[PDB]
Parts: structure tokens; C-alpha cells; sequence
């Protein structure tokens, strides 16, 4: 039962990773942070580090409003509890654990703090699973298993202020980290009918005994357990998927 | 696979080619199409569905009450026709049918003013006369007592019920009180998709010997809040954000892109575990029920229903020895369907690819002007060498070979022989279902007895469902509900006797059974001397009048 | 005149009745647009 | 053409000039007792029962509405008999009445 | 309409009279039945609105 | 598609109704309601008036489909036969008509 | 079997016909009682037995 | 369903016209009534059904 | 037949108003039977059908 | 050729500990049996439909 449990856990982890990387790959709206033009131009050195700012989030909101993407949540009007703030934020964004400190340190147009924590509006609202705060029009969700391209930015030198790097063929390159906003009714996971639905784990096992006896092994002392599934995605409205590429602090 | 054979999908589908047909006639669907309507009709032949017969002589009153209440419940709280159609169609199509039987209850409190009465001893003969009239009306007609007696006399009668001494009541004032009003108190039976329910594989072919059964269903938070006490720990589950219905294993007909904006009416998949467990650790297995959503356990308790078994009833269509599941007709008929489809497609290809209406005219038979004259539609002249009676060819359909018709006929005969279902024959088996009706000296051809056997297999499942509902009604319903439904004195069934079904028997009621019972009652009336005993004759006459649907006359003969 | 429509697809309460919780027009329209795709697919078969 | 016509009649169960007498034996007491019908008639009888159930539901709903909306004098005018009162608690649960096609 | 219990004869009689009178007077029964059956047969589903 | 009566009172416009269950008091109880709106305006809102307390629609299927509300007519079974029969008759008419008589 | 019950009923009826109804009261009461039991009517059978 | 056409009966243009599905003209030395073949199912022997 | 019934009902309603008492007495030769004006709108107490 | 003349008969069946504990007095030496594992996989003689 230990072996079986570990097998099933591995299967679920693999399925999650595959779906998430497919969603990252297929993203109609991409907004490179800083002043980059592709993955190669992303850098943390020089005059302009490729790190998100308030204007980037405002522009992403404006683009999503223009594309007529429906909103997800509702605004919050605070309660009568002291030191409680009202939040107007209507979309949901998924970020990794590497980006959170940079999001914390960020400042708005007038120099004030821009990351409202969850303890302020825990009352008079509902905190989603994994929520860590809300910025501008976006509520922030932290996905522990979030992926990241490695060694995809520009070359890394001694002027490195501290952003994370990775080794590629003997030379260091900067990493790239995403923030994904999935709009409503964008993608569907396809699957067959007979035998295999979209995400069904078909498990077969043959304990040693008469059934596993054969001409090669007349007595029969072997066994196996196997697990399989089908997968495939179709994207209906790719304009609704949003992505931001940026480097992350160490 | 069997459903795909029925509906022509998946492997049953003909391959697609650009220049050729893909016509596949439906054989399994046809064979099932007569069987459905043959089987459904006996359950819809009369207004009452359940017939309850007393086993011993004390049981007449209990049988009458249970028949009345059960018939009222099935007639009012359910759409009988839809349930019967789904039950029969599923049994025929999948080879087995699982029925889930449960109870529904929802209670809402209200505040209403209840007058406060002060007792006073009975004075003179008039008070006793009014009180005795009230008691007599309660005995003869409970509805009259409820509707016309008035409150003060009701309070006096209740106090007379509690204590022997009689009193007279006068009202003083009105005080607000809280009262529980049951909006819904009725059993619910709902068929189950096989993909939902999982049964113990080590039951060795018997549902009774199974240890556990797990069923997955869709529910909304209002359903869980209808009975607050039963369910705990509802705050952890999210009800605000997640709005796809996408749980893979659960199979449902709901459209995929549909969720309600309202948090309370949102639907989430939940699981249930009905089985036996060793609660005290001393080796005594007891029934329990558990429920969990996602990864949160919300409900844990013993089996509530008095019967003490899992609330599932399993019916096979064509049994396989020593196994739970059954088999439909499609397993035998797949290959005959395939060959018949191939023959028909070949026939249509032969007709379709040929050239029809084309005219071929030889070179040199007509010169230019005569050719134009012929084409326009007027007289002409042809060169004598070539005879246009034979040479002008007007193409036609090719003639079909006898092989196609012979092979199609062979396939149809084999299908009819194996299954026993013909096109326009049979179907009168439902009339001879009842024992006294026509099962006595009933002569039916060979094909009718297979249909009769399947009918008996369905009737057994109906008997089990009725028995479960009777057991639940014995406990869950109150006294005033039963009195209101039946308008007779309530009879109490002791709680010990619920486990083993004593003193009552349940079976399906048809039109001809009642007619033959009336005939036998008239026969017994003739055989006995009518002057032997008045009471016996009155009871016989009341019984006959009841079957002929005349409650007033029957009651008049009873209380004569 | 009288400004524009005073509520965002009558979100919040129009206050027709005295109920503590009121439906508002947006929720009803939202359920309608949610249900419509399946009904549109079904009507093609009837057609 | 003959083959296509036969297959259509077999699947559907409707022949050109056959059937139609099913509704004459619908009633339980009328002909349900010892009523022998060919295999084609029972499918039509089943469809007729499905329609009759809908008529019964409509009749029950209209009875429910009549119990409240109509006044006493209208009913006494129509029927010319004493009026019979139905309590409001008894409206939700259908007791004491059963509806069917005649 | 038929009585379930013995005291219900009067109620059943009134209900039968009133319901039959309403259907014969306030409606065109023939057209309604024709539409009912034709819709059920053609479409496979018939939805009736009561008001 | 071209029809509009001149009288303003007698013009006919499309309106919507919503017969359903809602939590009116927020206490967790579902109670029946009715709502009517035209265009973008809510003109009527109240509880269910009828005594039965259910949606006032009666649904009847012709040939039931197991575990589904809707039904199916006979056209599903007969479309292909109709097509082939039409093809055969057209073939016979072409055969006769195209010839010279 | 179903028909066995009918034939036993007919045989009991024939024996009741051959024997005089007034010859003995207890005999005819018992004959009627076991005729009633085969017809699945228990209260009547008990009623004639203890009459 | 296969169709086999003799060589030399129809030239290029007449053959294309015949394939498309309209009128044509053939060489009188070859007879399209018999020469153009459309294969069918072979006829079953009676021995199989007898056995 | 339904259309003929509607025609009969309309003509009965019109006769109840326009005809005088003496004409009805002459045609029928029996005591006149009066119908009140309020009850004309709802066709109670009568039924019309083809004979 | 007669089952009655048989000297012995041996049958093999599946059972669980709770069934044996239903009647504690009848059975002895339950402790020795290894309830953990001891599956029907061990016996290739018993024929069953269990997975």
C-alpha cells in the first residue's frame, strides 16, 4: 500500500505540472517587464532591471478590460474594525514563491505601499486558498509548484545586483519567472470516450501466482503495477490568457 | 461498449470513405425498442401501484393502512411514469440497474399566537353532552373533529385523554409560541448511473454479503444546511471561487460550462460510504454512513434507516451465474449487426456508383442536322447500317444479386432466434402476470415465458423498494400525518419487529388481479349460505365494493 | 435624463421589496447567459 | 424502396393503414381487464399514458389555483350546491382527490 | 376526479363540475389538444405553461 | 418582421420571467420567487403566488432518454431511410423523363 | 403451483356437493374454511373456523 | 461497385464526359451495353444453406 | 363540430337579448324563462352540441 | 454412484474474522492465524471471482 500510494502521488504531480506548463506556453497576451523584447533581452543588470512595477499592472488591467475579459471577483467594502482597508480588486493572479518579496517591496505612483496584506481585509471578505494579498486590481495567489524557465535571460556578470542566475553550458544566464492570469472560459482539457476519459487513471496489476506463469517463467515469481492516462488541451480564447515575465530576487 | 453498439458509436461506426456509403441499420436498438414498451406497461395498468396482503388475520388493518399510505406517496410525491420508464430502459440497456432509496425532511419554525385556556370542572348535563358528542365525532370522523369541534372543546378532550376526569375550558389570553411545520416529509427514490457507484468486489455475487458501497453525487450547500445537526465542519470547503464542475471520475449529464453565481446554489461533488465497521473494537460489525467532500469529513454516524442494510437494490436483466451484474442483448447481436450493415452498404454502393439516365449514341449514325433534330425532340432519319433500336443505350440501375437479400434474411433470423424478440408479435405477457388473474391455467407460447421471467425479475425489485419504504414510514412519519391521509384509527408497529418483515406482504397490483379476486369473492358468497351470518356477508360485500373503487359504499356496508 | 442607469446592471439592491437580501438584475442575467450555450446547442437538434 | 419502407415501419412501429384503436381500451375498468392488444398497440398505449400523466398534472395545478382564487358565490352559481371549504395547510399536499382522463 | 376517502365525494363532485365548466367555456379545447399532441410528436418534448 | 401597431398602449414587446429558488433572507433557506424584467429594468419582484410552490411548467417527453429530461422523436431513426428513398425515386423519374418518347 | 390450488378447491367443492350440507355442521364449516385458505383470504377462514 | 471500361471505346473527351455524368458518343465497333461491367456479389451456392 | 357549437352559443346569447317575450311564447307555447343580464357573459347552465 | 454412501466430503470457503467471532465458543485457537496477509493468493486451488 505504501508503493501504491507513492505511485498515485507521483501521477497527480506529473499531471499538474504538464497542465500548468501547457497553459504557460499558450498565452495570447504577454507583457515583458522592464524594456525587453524577447526572452533573451531579459536582464537584471544595467540601467533598467526587468522587474515589474505599478505601471505594468495598470497596463495589463487596461488591456484585459479592452479585450472584454469578464471579471472574477467583487470589490470589498470594509467593516467597522479599526485598521481595516477597502480593496478594489477583481482579477486573480498566480505567482510563485520566488516573486513574493519583490511584490511586497513595490511602491505605487505616490510613493505609498502597494501590497495590502490579507490580515487587513480578512474580515468583511473571503480569503481564497493560498491568498497572500492584493495589489491594484489583482488579488495574489501563491502556487507552490509554479515553474520557471531557467537560463533563459541575458548573460550574468559581476554587476549582478543579486537576482537569481542559472548555469547553461558553462556560462550563467538569468532566470525568468511568470505571473499568470487565466480568464474565464479560455481552455478545455480534451479526452476520449471509450476506455479513457479526460483525466482517468487506469491501474492494472498482476500479483505473482498462476496468472503470471508463462513459458519463459514456468513457476511464476514476478509482478507489476502500471498507471496510465490521456491528456490534451484546446484553447478557445487565447486572448484571455495573460502572462508577465520578470526576474526574481535571490 | 454495449451502449455504443446500441447507439452506433465508437467501434460500431462504419469507416468513412469519400466515394462510398456509411449506412448502418440499427438492429440492437430495434430489438430493445419492442422489449421496452412490452415491459413498462404492466406497472402502469392501474391507478394503484402496490398491493399489500395480510399474512394473518390481525394484519388486515395494518395492510390497509400501509397500502393507502404507500399508494398516496407514490401517486403524489413522484412522477410514476418517468420513474418506471427510466427503470425499465436502464435495466434493458445496461444489463443492470441500481436504485437508491432515501428519505427527505425539511423543518422550519414559525411563531403563531396560541390562546391560553383555564380549566373548570364539568357542570350539569350539557357540558357532558357536548363532550360526549365531541368524542363520538372524533371516533367516527377524525376530519370532522379537526375542522368543526373548535379549540376549547379540543383542549378539554386532550385533558380527558391525559387524565380520566373531565373539565370545561374558558380562554384567557394569547401567548406567542414556536411551532415546527414540516414542508417536505416523503421518501425519495432515484436511479443511479453505474459509473457513480462502487461495490465491494469480494461479495462473491451477493449484494447482502457486500461490506461497503460508495456513491458520489452532486450537492449544494442548501441541501447540507437543510439538516444542520447531521453535518459538521462546513466552513473549510470553499463555496465562493471554484466554479467548474470538472471532477473526472464522476460522470454526469450536466453541461461542462455551467455554474451558478450564487455561492449557496453552487454545486460540489460529494462522496458517501455506506458499510460495516467495528466501532468499539471488540469484533461486532455495525452499519455506518460517512460523507466527505474534497478532503474534509463532514458527516459520521450510524445507519439511520430501521432496516439496517445498504439502501441499494440491484436487479439483473439476463443473469450470469454467481455474479452481481447482468448482460443485455447487445453482446449476442454485435456481429449480426455488423454483417447486416456491411450487406446494406454494399447494396447502396452498387446502386449509387452506377450511371443512370446517360444516353450513348454511336459515331456516324446521324449526320449533323439529323443529330440536332433528334436532340430537339422531333422526327429524324438514320443511316440504315446501324439500328438505333439496339445501338442507342440508355443506362439503368444494375440488378441486385440474390446473395444480399439471402444474407440479410439469415442475419435477421439468427438475431430473432437467439434473443426471442420478433417485429410485430407478442407483448401480451403483462395481462397474465397476476397469479389468480391469468397465471392459473394460463397458456402462452414459448417466447412469452422469457418476457414473463424478466417481468418477475423487475417485480422483485419493486417489492424490495416497497418494503424499504414501508420500514422507513413505520418510524419517520408521525401519527397525525397517517390519520390525515387515511381517516382511520392509527395502528402502532413495535420497534423490535421492524428488522424482520412480519405480518405483511408486498406485491404489484394489476387490473386483472382485482377482477379475479372479485370473482372469487362472489364465488365464496354463493358457496356460503347468505343467511348463515350477517357480519360475514357484510364483510364480503365491503371487500368486493373496495376493489370496484367505491369507498363510500364500502364504508356504508362496513358500518351498517 | 435623470443621469444614466443608476446601478451597474442593477447590481446591489434596487429596493423593490423589504427582503434583507435582494436578487438584483445582474445575477439573474448572469444565470441566463450561463445557461444559454447549452440551450442553443440543443435547439439545433430540434431544428 | 420496399426494403427502406419495411425498415422504417419496423423501427417506428407505424404502418400505413393499421392501428389506431388503442385509445378505445385506455380505461382501466373499461377494457384494461382482459384487454388483449397486438404488439403494435402497446407502444401507442404507452405514449398515450405519458400524455395522460401531463393532463393529470395540469388538472391538479388548476384545482390548486381554484381552491384559492375563486370566491364562494362563483362556485355556488356554477354548481348550485353547498360550498365545501379546503383549509390552507392542506393545499401543499394533495390529499382527498385523484384526477384522471375520462 | 374521484374521492380517495369516503368523506370526499362532495369535494370531488364540485371540483369535477368547476373544472369541466372552465375547460369547456374559457378555452378552445379542440385547438389546444391539437397543438398539444402535434408539438409533442414533432419536437419530442412539450412544455405547458399554467397561469 | 415589419409590423408595429401605431397605438402606444397596444404595441407588443418581449419580456422575461425568472421562476426559481432564492435565499431571500440570507439565513440559508431557499424560498420560491418570481421576477420580471424588460430591457434593463426590473418591474416586478415578489414571492411565488401559486399555492403549490413549484415551477408552473409541465413537461412531457415522446420517447424518453434514460436519465435525461428531453425526449426524442422518430426523425433520428428515419432520416437516412428518407434520403435513400428520395434518391431512388429521383433516379426513376430521371430514367423516364430524360428519354425520348 | 398455481393450478394445484384451483384443483384442490374444485375437489373440495365436489366433496361438499356430494356430502349433504346439513349432515354435519362442523364438517361443512371446515370444508369452507380450507376452501377460503386456498383462495388467500385468511380472516374469513379463521372466522368460519371459530364460528 | 467497381466499373471496368474497355480500352479504345471512348476517346479522351468522351471519356471525361462519361465520367462527369453527361451524354457521350461511343465507337460503334464496341458495345457499351455488354462491355462495361459493374461487379456484384457472387451468388451463394445452395450447398451452404442445405448443410 | 366545435365551430358549430360556437355558432350555437353566440346565437343563444343574442337571442337572450334581442327577442321579446311574446315571440318566444308563440314559438315554444310554454311559460317564458328569463335569463339575467349579468350571467350572459359567462355561459353557465347550458351546453350546445350537434345532434 | 450415491451421495448417501459417500464417506467424506470436503468444501473450501472464504470467511473473515468477524464471522468466526460471531460464535466465540464454537471456534478455538484463533490467535495462531496470521490475519495480516494470508490472502487467497496463497491458495491456487480455490476458484473465485474475487480480484
Amino acid at each position: 500500500e505504501h508503493l501504491s500510494r507513492e505511485l498515485m502521488n507521483g501521477a497527480t504531480q506529473i499531471t499538474e505540472a504538464v497542465l500548468q506548463k501547457d497553459l504557460l506556453a499558450a498565452a495570447g497576451t504577454v507583457l515583458y517587464a522592464g524594456a525587453a523584447t524577447s526572452d533573451a533581452t531579459i536582464t537584471g543588470e544595467g540601467s533598467t532591471p526587468s522587474v515589474v512595477s505599478y505601471k505594468n499592472l495598470m497596463r495589463l488591467d487596461q488591456i484585459l478590460t479592452e479585450n472584454r475579459t469578464p471579471t472574477q471577483t467583487t470589490i470589498i467594502t470594509g467593516s467597522r474594525m479599526i485598521d481595516t482597508k477597502v480593496i478594489g480588486a477583481t482579477r486573480v493572479m498566480y505567482v510563485g514563491s520566488e516573486l513574493v518579496p519583490e511584490l511586497k517591496a513595490m511602491k505605487d505612483l505616490f510613493g505609498n505601499k502597494a501590497f495590502i496584506e490579507t490580515q487587513h481585509y480578512a474580515d468583511a471578505g473571503t480569503i481564497m486558498n493560498g491568498e497572500v494579498g492584493s495589489i491594484d486590481k489583482f488579488r495574489i495567489i501563491q502556487v507552490p509548484e509554479m515553474l520557471h524557465w531557467a537560463g533563459a535571460g541575458a548573460q550574468a556578470t559581476g554587476a549582478n545586483p543579486g537576482y537569481r542566475t542559472s548555469m547553461v553550458s558553462g556560462q550563467e544566464h538569468y532566470d525568468v519567472y511568470p505571473m499568470l492570469v487565466v480568464g474565464d472560459d479560455s481552455f478545455t482539457s480534451i479526452g476520449f470516450q471509450t476506455d479513457g476519459k479526460s483525466l482517468k487513471f487506469t491501474v492494472m496489476t498482476k500479483m505473482p501466482g498462476k496468472e503470471t506463469a508463462d513459458r519463459n517463467d514456468p513457476y511464476g515469481e514476478t509482478g507489476f503495477s502500471s498507471i496510465k492516462w490521456y491528456y490534451g488541451i484546446l484553447v478557445k480564447r487565447p486572448e484571455r490568457l495573460a502572462l508577465i515575465k520578470t526576474v526574481a530576487p535571490l | 461498449e454495449w451502449n455504443d453498439l446500441m447507439r452506433i458509436e465508437g467501434k460500431a461506426k462504419p469507416p468513412k470513405v469519400k466515394g462510398r456509403s456509411q449506412v448502418q441499420p440499427k438492429l440492437v436498438r430495434r430489438q430493445a425498442e419492442w422489449r421496452y414498451s412490452a415491459l413498462t406497461e404492466p406497472f402502469l395498468g392501474s391507478n394503484k401501484l402496490f398491493k399489500v396482503t395480510p399474512v394473518t388475520w390481525e394484519d388486515v388493518q395494518g395492510a390497509r393502512q400501509n397500502e393507502l399510505v404507500l399508494n398516496y406517496q407514490f401517486r403524489t410525491k413522484l412522477n410514476r411514469v418517468s420513474f418506471i420508464d427510466n427503470y425499465v430502459r436502464s435495466v434493458v440497456d445496461d444489463g443492470t440497474g441500481i436504485v437508491r432509496v432515501g428519505w427527505n425532511r425539511e423543518i422550519r419554525k414559525e411563531k403563531q399566537e396560541v390562546p391560553v385556556f383555564s380549566l373548570f370542572p364539568i357542570q350539569t348535563q350539557e357540558q357532558a353532552d357536548a363532550l360526549q358528542q365531541a368524542l363520538q365525532l372524533r371516533t367516527d370522523n377524525p376530519r370532522g373533529y379537526e375542522e368543526n369541534v373548535d379549540e376549547a372543546i379540543k383542549e378539554s378532550v386532550r385533558f380527558f385523554d391525559e387524565t380520566g376526569q373531565a373539565t370545561y375550558a374558558v380562554q384567557t389570553g394569547t401567548t406567542t409560541t414556536e411551532v415546527e411545520v414540516p414542508l417536505a416529509n416523503h421518501p425519495t427514490v432515484e436511479m443511479l448511473n453505474p459509473e457513480n457507484i462502487i461495490i465491494d468486489p469480494s461479495c462473491q455475487g451477493d449484494i447482502n454479503k457486500a461490506m461497503f458501497a460508495i456513491v458520489s453525487f452532486e450537492t449544494c450547500k442548501a441541501d447540507l444546511l437543510k439538516e444542520k445537526d447531521r453535518y459538521h465542519n462546513l466552513n473549510k470547503i470553499d463555496w465562493q471561487s471554484s466554479a467548474p464542475v470538472n471532477e473526472p471520475d464522476h460522470a454526469t449529464t450536466t453541461p461542462q460550462e455551467f455554474q451558478i453565481s450564487d455561492p449557496m446554489r453552487k454545486r460540489v461533488v460529494a462522496y458517501e460510504y455506506w458499510g460495516f465497521w467495528d466501532i468499539e473494537g471488540n469484533g461486532v460489525l455495525e452499519p455506518i454512513v460517512a460523507t466527505w467532500i474534497g478532503s474534509t469529513l463532514i458527516r459520521l454516524e450510524k445507519n439511520p434507516y430501521p432496516d439496517g442494510k445498504l439502501p441499494f437494490v440491484l436487479i439483473p436483466y439476463m443473469p450470469v451465474k454467481r455474479d452481481m451484474y447482468g448482460e443485455p442483448d447487445a453482446e449476442l447481436l454485435g456481429d449480426n449487426q455488423a454483417v447486416l450493415g456491411a450487406v446494406m452498404r454494399g447494396m447502396i454502393d452498387l446502386l449509387g456508383r452506377s450511371a443512370n439516365g446517360q444516353r450513348g449514341m454511336p459515331k456516324g449514325m446521324l449526320d449533323a442536322l439529323n443529330s440536332r433534330r433528334y436532340r430537339e425532340g422531333e422526327d429524324y432519319e438514320y443511316n440504315p447500317t446501324q439500328n438505333p433500336a439496339q445501338m442507342i443505350i440508355e443506362h439503368k440501375f444494375p440488378e441486385l444479386p440474390q446473395s444480399a437479400l439471402t444474407m440479410a434474411t439469415l442475419q435477421n433470423q439468427e438475431a430473432e432466434s437467439l434473443t426471442g424478440v420478433k417485429a410485430f408479435a407478442g407483448g401480451v405477457t403483462g395481462e397474465s402476470y397476476g397469479d389468480v388473474a391469468a397465471g392459473i391455467r394460463g397458456v402462452l407460447d414459448a417466447a412469452s415465458k422469457r418476457e414473463m421471467a424478466i417481468l418477475r425479475r423487475l417485480a422483485k425489485g419493486m417489492s424490495e423498494i416497497g418494503n424499504k419504504i414501508i420500514a422507513m414510514n413505520a418510524v419517520f412519519l408521525a401519527e397525525h400525518e397517517v390519520v390525515r391521509i387515511t381517516n382511520e384509527e392509527f395502528v402502532t408497529i413495535k420497534r423490535e419487529d421492524l428488522k424482520g418483515n412480519f405480518d405483511l406482504e408486498v406485491d404489484i397490483s394489476t387490473a386483472e388481479v382485482d377482477n379475479q379476486k372479485s370473482q372469487d369473492l362472489g364465488f365464496m358468497l354463493q358457496t356460503i349460505g347468505p343467511n348463515v351470518d350477517q357480519q360475514i356477508t357484510l364483510n364480503i360485500l365491503a371487500e368486493i365494493a373496495d376493489l370496484k373503487r367505491m369507498p363510500k359504499l364500502a364504508h356504508d356496508l362496513r358500518t351498517w | 435624463t435623470d443621469s444614466m442607469v443608476p446601478l451597474p446592471d442593477p447590481s446591489q439592491a434596487t429596493k423593490l421589496t423589504s427582503w434583507k437580501n435582494e436578487l438584483s438584475l445582474q445575477a439573474l442575467k448572469a444565470d441566463l447567459d450561463a445557461a444559454k450555450p447549452s440551450h442553443t446547442a440543443m435547439m439545433i437538434k430540434v431544428k
